[PDB]
């Protein structure tokens, strides 16, 4: 079976270098053009660059062209992409695509994600978004928690260590203009259930080892 | 450099019905103009490749259409695992491009957002820090606006939303905006309030509280 897989994604300060691979299975890679795609949070796909079967021609997009080189080893079944003079533009999941006779992308990976930002490592204050009569509507109260100021990406949620699942948002997070990540996570519940259930927001991340677990009172 | 535009940049369609969306090319690329589906943080997929041609493997609901600057995708009967971004690219000239792409998502009755406001906690406040949470739940069609307004002003720039994806279960969006203020901005105004315009209501809909 045909199967793209890329790595070498991760965070990387703006202006320094890093290099991407693609490990090509199930076909013959000298076989087939090769190409990168990569899709920026909230943005649609973006070519960035072509390379024909033997490696002896290359094409860039305007946004890349100078700063990037696709390269190619047949006998490793490998595409790279060597990123020179990152911008934080250049935040995405790029994409390695198989070429069909330089016409339709065939075939697609699963991505690997690239974070360009001169932010360190940052583990998140979590704060109690907390129910009440302001948060009731139609025999159902809001609550959460504010999952701000961690680098870099994921967090991961949970309500009453997983048992709590019904009427639980997790909104993705976003990106604020310090180069931290924010996100929030809300929960429905009836509003009768306000100050006889307990309610805790079970917050991990990974990047940083850091575990919070908070209280979130009426 | 060849430019594709996609019309519309949004559509809702009703299972088992037909839906067809559009790709416009810049110039004549003829037939070298290809379809994919992407659905959210997942891989891309080939749908139609130089046109009109089904890819091995897409559901026979699946056909393109179309020549020189005028392309067509159709789902014939739409099924519920069709909600996706739908892109065109071409491979007729050198730089390659894709479109901006086609969102289309499960239609479904109108539902107005259930609308809260959150003040900062006392915990975030003491560091300095003043985070106002408007939470906008379940609502369809995703399309929503939030105005923040501190004593009757009308705020800009100091604010950033969030939207989840469509829910597999009812088909709603749900919608999270943060006001950041600092402790000192935050303690020299009186009222807190966001104002939330959607298409299920008639007038739109404030919630507000007094900080002190």
């Amino acid at each position: 079976q045909v199967q793209l897989v890329e790595s070498g994604g991760g965070v990387v300060q703006p202006g320094r270098s890093l290099r991407l691979s693609c490990a090509a299975s199930g076909f013959t890679f000298s076989v087939y053009g090769m190409n990168w795609v990569r899709q920026a949070p909230a943005k649609g796909l973006e070519w960035v660059a072509i390379i024909w079967y033997d490696g002896d021609n290359q094409y860039y997009a305007d946004s890349v062209k100078g700063r990037f080189t696709i390269s190619r080893d047949n006998s490793k079944n490998t595409l790279y992409l060597q990123m020179n003079g990152l911008r934080a533009e250049d935040t995405a999941v790029y994409y390695c695509a198989r070429d069909l006779r330089t016409g339709p992308f065939d075939y697609w990976g699963q991505g690997t994600l690239v974070t360009v930002s001169s932010a360190s490592t940052k583990g998140p204050s979590v704060f109690p978004l907390a129910p009440s009569s302001k948060s009731t509507s139609g025999g159902t109260a809001a609550l959460g928690c504010l999952v701000k100021d961690y680098f870099p990406e994921p967090v991961t949620v949970s309500w009453n260590s997983g048992a709590l699942t019904s009427g639980v948002h997790t909104f993705p997070a976003v990106l604020q203009s310090s180069g931290l990540y924010s996100l929030s996570s809300v929960v429905t519940v009836p509003s009768s259930s306000l100050g006889t259930q307990t309610y805790i927001c079970n917050v991990n991340h990974k990047p940083s080892n850091t575990k919070v677990d908070k209280r979130v009172a009426p | 450099e060849i430019v594709l535009t996609q019309s519309p940049d949004f559509q809702s369609v009703t299972p088992k019905e037909k839906v067809t969306i559009t790709c416009r090319a810049s110039q004549s690329i003829g037939s070298s103009l290809h379809w994919y589906q992407q659905k959210p943080d997942q891989s891309p997929k080939l749908l139609i490749k130089y046109a009109s041609q089904s890819f091995s493997g897409v559901p026979s609901r699946f056909s393109g259409s179309g020549s020189g600057t005028d392309f067509t995708l159709t789902i014939n009967s739409l099924e519920a695992e069709d909600a996706a971004a739908y892109y065109c690219h071409q491979s007729s000239s050198l730089p390659f491009t894709f479109g901006p792409g086609t969102k289309v998502d499960i239609k479904r009755t109108v539902a107005a957002p259930s609308v809260f406001i959150f003040p900062p906690s006392d915990e975030q406040l003491k560091s300095g820090t003043a985070s106002v949470v408007c939470l906008l739940n379940n609502f369809y069609p995703r399309e929503a606006k939030v105005q923040w307004k501190v004593d009757n002003a009308l705020q800009s720039g100091n604010s950033q939303e969030s939207v989840t994806e469509q829910d597999s279960k009812d088909s709603t969006y749900s919608l999270s905006s943060t006001l950041t203020l600092s402790k000192a901005d935050y303690e020299k105004h009186k009222v807190y309030a966001c104002e939330v315009t959607h298409q299920g209501l008639s007038s739109p809909v404030t919630k507000s509280f007094n900080r002190g």
